[PDB]
């Protein structure tokens, strides 16, 4: 068989970089629970839309939601 | 004691991972609570962070309360369901659960929830 030539690259995948996990919420003075992030119109509180640079991608839906807020 | 030594709570922990019930962890948690999908409420007791507990504390009060605390996060998970099985009495790998929210319950009537229901309304 030919002789192996190979034009580099080796890549990956995303290995999820683990950040914080509960930093889309907020609990103030005592017994008060207040959220961060708009929650998701498809399926409600729990899951809440990502907030970028007018991008507002969910996790559940993937990514099916892309209007304006 | 004769009666419930704290392990009413195990038993229904087991019901719900027979029937498949249990939300393990914060996000997991909050997420049963917040659409109403997961009823009851375990809180954690050896918190270094305590800003979690809080958070814990907070959704629990925010739709329906039958919480309780039982003791740390470890033995937690010895008991529920986490660390690979290892024979017929314990000596498993030792793992924390953090936090435990139940929803489909699992078995009928029993003393399983009898003292869950007079922690809650009063
Ligand atoms: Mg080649
Ligand atoms: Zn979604």
């Amino acid at each position: 068989k030919k002789v192996y030539t190979t034009p580099k690259k080796i890549r990956h995948k995303h290995k999820k970089v683990k950040l914080a996990v509960l930093n889309y919420y907020k609990v103030d003075d005592e017994g008060k629970v207040a959220k961060l992030r708009k929650e998701c119109p498809n399926c409600g509180p729990g899951i809440f839309l990502a907030n970028h640079g007018d991008r507002f991608y969910c996790g559940k839906c993937h990514s099916t939601f892309a209007t304006q807020k | 004691a004769e009666l419930t030594i704290e392990d009413a709570l195990k038993v229904v922990l087991r019901t719900s991972l027979v029937h498949d019930g249990l939300a393990r962890g914060l996000r997991e948690s909050a997420k049963a609570l917040t659409r109403g999908e997961g009823q009851l409420a375990v809180l954690v007791e050896s918190v270094t962070e305590e800003a979690i507990s809080k958070l814990v504390q907070g959704l629990a009060t925010e739709n329906n309360v039958p919480l309780i605390k039982v003791a740390d996060a470890k033995q937690l998970g010895e008991w529920a369901g986490l660390g690979k099985i290892d024979r017929d009495g314990n000596a498993r790998k030792v793992v924390g659960a953090s936090v435990v929210v139940v929803k489909n319950w699992g078995a009928d009537t029993q003393e399983r929830e009898i003292l869950l229901e007079h922690f809650s309304q009063q």
